[PDB]
């Protein structure tokens, strides 16, 4: 029974590993935070969709077969979060489960500008490798 | 309306107990037991559930179990289950979706049969098929397979599905809640466009309402809901119509249910989108229908992302979970209900008693942390007293062994 560290989603989030992305083997029963950062004094807010996806969309850095948008960050002015309890049973609309020893991927395919919030294809993901993986109940 | 607890209250006695020995246990503990769905009328139940191996999604479950049964009592100064019929649905691995309905002592379940699993996105409900399933205590089930061919549209709908908690009969006619898919946008939203909120830059208001109710898989699509009334002769004539519900407070399709409660029928359909307060009020009008949606400031659910609890405010989001309720007293305007009392995460069952406004009293169903997800409650007069049962869709022990639980409780008689 753990909270893991808030992951910050933006451009300059260093957490980020660009051959690897974003990794972290939680065990269940762990909540975990996804937190769209407003804009900064003197910086531009990013504008981002965050889907989660199968492997081959992550390598392949796409989401356009299927659509489970978790959290989708167009409001600049206050700030919004996503929480992950990493159980089964989330109250996602497209379903979603946690079980052990499963790999799950979190990635965007968006601009990082108002007008390229909805790209489907390549996006922060090819360019940052923002994404987030997660295998659960492995050291 | 006789003596119960119509006022705050802080720790009272609902004398709640389990009931274990309803649901089956499996021996193979992969197996999920998930999205439980009851429907009690006239002393008699009829419940229902998906199993399916190592998913908890319902589409994918493998058969989904039909059981009717009796109100019964033991002599133990509380209502009790008795367990009368148990079969599978014989197309089971095909089914979508069912709604139990309870009539004249036999139990009805309503189904949506389709060979694509992914049918109310690419297809249309003339390549699916719609089934009453029926049984009774003493006889043996049977399947009827309803003509969608001879059907009255009220509107030109490409698709539907029978979608939520349970259904009712009024006379010679049932009545399910469906969740159906029009491809053209034809409809008007006053009452999102009535907000005055912070919205996404770059996009008008009414854009994004009308944006709200599209599907969030097929863009090209709209879900809207609303019921079906199927007015049949020993299941040999038929007569059917499709109805949508009321553009009054329009919001994006989800599963809801009908009930007979109080000399009225009570309508809910689950907060799926922006608008997360509860939506449910009592049917004023058949054609269209029409419910009188409550305004309650109070009771909601949760979701993750940008649409969490008690957030009233338009923006296009998908999410949340189904917990249902059920009227105690028409005069303090009361309802019960096993809510999730978290943010975002799908967890803490309370049963709650509250009025339009306030919490009357709640109290929590399990001490220790309990993973829970749609919730459905029923409530009876039981030697003359007021008496809830409560499905819950749990995940108790960590992921396996996957089963819904079942409670009964009284409404405390004393404050
Ligand atoms: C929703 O249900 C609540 C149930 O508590 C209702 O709130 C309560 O309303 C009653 C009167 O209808 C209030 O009683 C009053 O108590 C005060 C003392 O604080 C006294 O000065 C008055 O003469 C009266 O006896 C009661 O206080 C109030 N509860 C709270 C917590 O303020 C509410 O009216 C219901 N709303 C609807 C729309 O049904
Ligand atoms: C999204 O929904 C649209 C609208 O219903 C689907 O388009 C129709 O597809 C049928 C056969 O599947 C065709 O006969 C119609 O001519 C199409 N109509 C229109 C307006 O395009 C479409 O198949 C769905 N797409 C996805 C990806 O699910
Ligand atoms: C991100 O990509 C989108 C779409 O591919 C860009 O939007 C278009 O950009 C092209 C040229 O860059 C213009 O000709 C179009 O008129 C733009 N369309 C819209 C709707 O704006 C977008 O500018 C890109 N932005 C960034 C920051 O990379
Ligand atoms: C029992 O249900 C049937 C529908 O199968 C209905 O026609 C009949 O009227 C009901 N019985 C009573 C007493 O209403
Ligand atoms: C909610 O408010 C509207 C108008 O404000 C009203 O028509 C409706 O009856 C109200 N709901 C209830 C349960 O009274
Ligand atoms: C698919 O289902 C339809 C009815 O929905 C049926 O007519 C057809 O034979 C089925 N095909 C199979 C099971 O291969």
């Amino acid at each position: 029974a753990k909270n893991l560290e808030p992951v910050s989603w933006s451009s300059l989030n260093p957490k980020f590993l660009s051959g690897k992305g974003l990794v972290i083997y939680p065990k269940i029963g762990d909540k975990l935070d996804i937190i769209c950062p407003r804009a900064e004094a003197g910086r531009p807010y990013e504008y981002y969709k965050l889907y989660l996806v199968r492997p081959e969309q992550a390598a392949a850095c796409s989401t356009v077969l299927d659509p489970n948008v978790l959290v989708t960050c167009n409001k600049p002015h206050q700030e919004i979060r996503f929480t992950i309890k990493f159980q089964e049973f989330s109250p996602n609309y497209m379903g979603l489960e946690f079980k052990k020893y499963h790999d799950y991927y979190i990635t965007s395919t968006s601009n990082g500008s108002l007008e390229g919030l909805e790209n489907r294809e390549g996006g922060v993901c090819r360019t940052r490798t923002m994404k987030i993986v997660m295998k659960v109940g492995q050291d | 309306p006789k003596i119960f607890c119509k006022s705050v209250s802080k720790d009272p006695d609902f004398r709640l107990k389990q009931i274990d020995y309803v649901i089956p246990v499996q021996q193979d503990r992969s197996i999920c037991m998930n999205n439980p769905l009851l429907d009690i009328s006239d002393g008699f139940f009829t419940y229902i559930h998906y199993e399916g191996i190592n998913s908890c999604k319902k589409s994918d479950s493998f058969k989904v179990l039909l059981s009717h049964g009796e109100i019964v009592d033991r002599g133990d100064y509380r209502p009790s289950l008795y367990l009368l019929s148990s079969h599978y649905h014989p197309y089971s691995m095909q089914v979508i979706n069912c709604v139990p309905v309870t009539c004249n002592q036999s139990s009805f379940v309503f189904c949506h049969i389709s060979n694509n699993t992914k049918t109310l996105d690419n297809s249309d409900y003339s390549s699916d098929e719609y089934y009453i399933t029926y049984f009774n205590g003493i006889d043996r089930p049977k399947t009827k397979k309803i003509p969608i061919n001879n059907m009255t549209a009220d509107n030109r709908y490409i698709h539907f599905t029978f979608s939520g908690g349970g259904g009712v009969c009024l006379g010679e006619e049932f009545i399910i809640p469906v969740t159906t898919v029009i491809n053209t946008d034809v409809f008007t939203h006053d009452y999102c466009e009535s907000f005055n909120c912070s919205v996404q830059t770059g996009k008008s208001l009414k854009e994004i309402c009308s944006e709200s109710l599209r599907s969030p898989t097929n863009s090209s699509r709209y879900n809207l809901n609303g019921i079906m009334i199927i007015s049949q002769n020993n299941m040999t004539d038929f007569k059917i119509q499709l109805n949508g519900i009321t553009y009054n407070k329009l919001s994006f399709g989800s599963p809801g249910r009908l009930s007979k409660t109080l000399g009225q029928v009570l309508y809910y359909q689950s907060s799926m989108s922006w608008d997360t307060y509860l939506k449910a009020g009592f049917v004023e009008k058949w054609k269209p229908f029409t419910p009188n949606w409550m305004n309650n400031t109070v009771i909601s659910r949760p979701n993750q992302g940008n649409c969490p609890r008690y957030h009233k405010c338009p923006e296009i989001c998908y999410g949340g979970t189904y917990n249902d309720i059920a009227p105690l007293d028409l005069g303090k305007d009361m309802y019960v209900s096993v809510i999730l009392d978290s943010d975002q995460l799908a967890e803490n069952p309370e049963i709650t008693v509250f009025n339009s406004t306030t919490i009357l009293y709640k109290e929590r169903v399990s001490k220790d942390e309990l993973n829970t997800r749609s919730t459905t409650t029923s409530c009876f007069l039981f030697l003359d007293e007021p008496w809830c049962i409560s499905v819950l869709e749990t995940n108790r022990f960590n992921g396996k062994s996957i089963r819904p639980e079942i409670y009964s409780y009284k409404i405390p008689k004393y404050c």
